[PDB]
């Protein structure tokens, strides 16, 4: 999960 | 002649696209009237967002904190709050190109098309659907969060989408305009998948219709199914069981075309069995599944907005 | 991550489309500072589309025969004239929404968003190529003539297109913004065909390309070519020609995946003849050509 | 042809  | 998958004209959302930052954090933000809508995650940095507290973290934020620019605009906020997932921040402007909108949760299988922005520049735009999944396949990069994902109708901008993150399959999740996820998922850098998706059944048949609108009907037959029959065949393509809601959904273009959903439906199950033999459908080798029923009517009726 | 047929966002073109009339007629016209474009067939009799004088139809007509709409409100013609197949009518107030733009005219294999149009009012945004023969595979319904294609630079909106008839096949053609077609077409109703057509090979690689920033790298193999024997075969399979040019296009991507344009060629030569057994690249079982080498880099970065 |  990478927040973009 | 010819179909497309086709975004919306994107003027109206252009002109509600803002930049916002926090110190060395900088992403887009959705500006109507006096307030902007953000991804509360702009708050943090790159290790925050591991296991944020973000009641904890606003608290200690001030309103100068919020660096926001329209174009070569600085906006001076004078308040922010935390909505679920986003941040609203109280500018002292009200946007002078706001349009008609409203906020709207869409379902699984709809479409709506992504605006993508970078530092508050709109970049680029497309067309995509919410999968079964609750993810959408998109395209984008650093810097992406908060680009928005919508509808129009006539002259008025349905919102229904605000981009937070990128999962491990490259697929991405987001909230509502309320804040709210779809899906699962949590805006913080977890270990976060995917389930399994499927292909969206309603979306496919109304894809088929939309051939018959324009004069593709060699798959058309003269056999019918029932539901049951239909569900147990599709799924073992890994297609979206059929429902009766489905069905009258399909209704407007099944009375359009004079062809009931089921007839339609024993013509999708060959098409599943056999494959296409050589030929195509609407100029594709494969059967399309981010035109929702209403995609059709909309481009086979030449709708235009205001 | 992702890949996505991107078009540009419409907003500064939206603010440029208005309608004009000429009789029973209407399409849509494309309007900067004080002037409008619009396709010269705007001004074409039914029967009469066959086998049109166009200098002879225009000089019957006069500004006022014209009607110019922005939305809701009639925008007066002072001034009018031909420029290859297009009108240009100069009219008595300026668009306040007038991008900075130019005029363009692009080479095929090039791509543009098409913003489709009808009686002036945006429907709908998409991204096409210009394909070898001219053409533009396109989702254009009647009253859609007018509608123009761009690309945008940062503020500046680049037009290259404008939309002015459907061929037998259901392709589009049109013209630049100095009127001047793309292709060998001619403006009246008469028997004319699209060329033939070929793949867009510095498309395809590109978009090979596009996959491996990606992750999706199964079609890759431990050979390599010459732009001699590539040429060979991808000819055999309808894809244009590829030249030293197109290869030192893809420069940049190549340094960027470290993947060789000739061992990208070979990869490619390897798909053409075995096919792709049911596999995908970048969610598609067929090779794409409507990505040019510039809009990977800029989507993928 | 047809002038769309």
């Amino acid at each position: 999960a990478v927040l973009x | 002649s010819g179909f497309r998958k086709m975004a919306f004209p994107s003027g109206k959302v252009e002109g509600c696209m803002v930049q916002v930052t926090c110190g060395t954090t900088t992403l887009n933000g959705l500006w109507l009237d006096d307030t902007v809508y953000c991804p509360r995650h702009v708050i943090c940095t790159a290790e925050d967002m591991l296991n944020p507290n973000y009641e904890d973290l606003l608290i200690r934020k001030s309103n100068h904190s919020f660096l926001v620019q329209a174009g070569n605009v600085q906006l001076r906020v004078i308040g922010h709050s935390m909505q679920n997932c986003l941040l609203r921040l109280k500018v002292d402007t009200s946007n002078p190109k706001t349009p008609k909108y409203k906020f709207v949760r869409i379902q699984p299988g709809q479409t709506f098309s992504v605006l993508a922005c970078y530092n508050g520049s709109p970049s680029g735009v497309y067309q995509c659907a919410m999968r079964p999944n609750h993810t959408i396949k998109g395209s984008f990069l650093n810097g992406s969060c908060g680009s928005v994902g919508f509808n129009i109708d006539y002259d008025c901008v349905s919102f229904c989408y605000m981009h937070h993150m990128e999962l491990p399959t490259g697929v991405h999740a987001g909230t509502d305009l309320e804040g709210k996820f779809y899906g699962p998922f949590v805006d913080r850098q977890t270990a976060q998948a995917a389930g399994t998706d499927t292909t969206i059944t309603l979306n496919v048949l109304a894809w088929l219709y939309a051939a018959v609108i324009n004069g593709d009907r060699w798959f058309l037959n003269r056999f019918t199914t029932t539901l049951n029959d239909f569900n147990l065949v599709a799924m073992k393509y890994n297609y979206e069981p059929l429902t009766q809601d489905h069905v009258d959904i399909l209704g407007p273009l099944s009375a359009q075309t004079g062809i009931a959903v089921l007839d339609m439906c024993a013509a999708l199950k060959e098409l599943l069995q056999n494959g296409m033999n050589g030929r195509t459908i609407l100029g594709s080798t494969i059967l399309e599944d981010e035109f929702t029923p209403f995609d059709v009517v909309r481009q086979c009726s030449g709708v235009t907005f205001q």
